[PDB]
């Protein structure tokens, strides 16, 4: 039994535009374990992305946060691009 | 306040490009503290104050431990699969663990999974472990046999896990005994023609417990909940909504309402 992972895509404080902030990508309740994750302005990854290590939940499930600094804009699109076995093709969920 | 140690052990048998054969990483609450892999074979802190409180005779003598402990993972899952007939990369994990709770009483866990599914769970009251199938079922009976073991584990998650989240619990304290109250606010809004939608909102809280729930003229009552997430600075944001209308949030000993 595997199970597809959940992607949350929200910033750190309300949003914005012209105000720093924090973009989060929050993937969780995925089994197995090996997953890719990376965050992507107007289409293309962004470099400089931190995240938390492989993390376990009691279900024995797994998650993990992704975030970066970012300054939203109007026209600005982001989005978080995720892979896992349960999925054909790579995932890209719009930050909304 | 309640809180919890645990610690959790993966193994993968054939793994992929870039997924280690074993890991395993210490909890305290929802903070990492220790961390080991089958890449690095290194044990290390996960939090500052771990680093800062403990000698580093602690991460010598865990490396050789949890060296041992990825040994009998690998041979652990090798005798799963042959038990199954099954080929491939499937995974084998472990979960154990204490709480403290708020009135001062305690409780403990040793959970087994087999593929991320329930399949041999500790009973300390009784010494006895609670298989899922005939498989679990033929481990149970050898794990059974051996007392002392059961008496140990018992005597690990009763005494030895209690005393090891009080000492971490005082390393920490300026993180996971800190209160960090929430931001929230009540949004209302039309939606669609002739609905009206209230968002009870809460962010910057910590820690991530937390009850929201909407009443109606003072009494109970369809909310949609959003899960608790990190906000990625230690602190969390969650929301309940809503179609006299007030928000009820409750967090460290605070109530909080919010009329519409
Ligand atoms: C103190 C530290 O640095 C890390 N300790 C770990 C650990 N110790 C708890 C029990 O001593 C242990 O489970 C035993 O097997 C219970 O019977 N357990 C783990 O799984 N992984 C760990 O990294």
């Amino acid at each position: 039994i595997q199970r597809t992972p959940k992607i949350q895509v929200y910033s750190r404080h309300p949003a914005e535009n012209g105000k720093s902030n924090f973009l989060n990508c929050y993937v969780s309740g995925f089994h197995p374990s090996d997953i890719e994750v990376d965050l992507l302005k107007n289409g293309e990854r962004i470099e400089k992305v931190e995240h938390s290590d492989l993390s376990f939940s009691k279900d024995w499930s797994f998650y993990l946060l992704y975030y970066t600094e970012f300054t939203p804009t109007e026209k600005d699109e982001y989005a978080c691009r995720v892979n896992h076995v349960t999925l054909s093709q790579p995932k890209i969920v719009k930050w909304d | 306040r309640t809180h919890s140690l645990r610690y959790f052990r993966l193994g993968v048998s054939d793994p992929i490009h870039g997924v280690p054969e074993f890991i395993s990483v210490g909890y305290v609450d929802s903070h990492p503290i220790t961390t080991y892999d089958s890449v690095t074979r290194q044990k290390e802190p996960r939090a500052p104050w771990m680093a800062e409180n403990l000698a580093p005779d602690h991460w010598e003598r865990y490396t050789q431990l949890l060296r041992g402990w990825q040994q009998m993972f690998k041979v652990e899952l090798k005798r799963l699969q042959r038990h199954y007939n099954h080929s491939g990369s499937h995974t084998y994990q472990r979960m154990i663990g204490c709480e403290l709770l708020e009135d001062g009483s305690t409780t403990g866990f040793l959970q087994y999974a087999y593929d991320g599914q329930d399949f041999l769970i500790f009973n300390k009251d009784t010494l006895s472990w609670l298989a899922v199938d005939n498989v679990a079922h033929t481990i149970k009976q050898a794990w059974e046999a051996n007392q002392h073991e059961l008496l140990y584990q018992k005597n690990w998650l009763e005494e030895e896990c209690i005393a090891w989240l009080k000492r971490f619990l005082e390393y920490g304290k300026d993180t996971l005994q800190r209160t960090e109250p929430p931001l929230v606010r009540v949004n209302r809004k039309e939606t669609f023609p002739g609905v009206t939608a209230l968002f009870c909102k809460a962010h910057g809280f910590y820690p991530p417990e937390i009850y929201m729930t909407w009443m109606k003229n003072g009494e109970e009552i369809e909310i949609d909940y959003g899960d608790i997430l990190p906000s990625g600075d230690g602190t969390y944001q969650a929301w309940a909504s809503i179609e006299l209308y007030s928000c009820h949030v409750e967090h460290s000993g605070v109530h909080m309402v919010l009329q519409v």
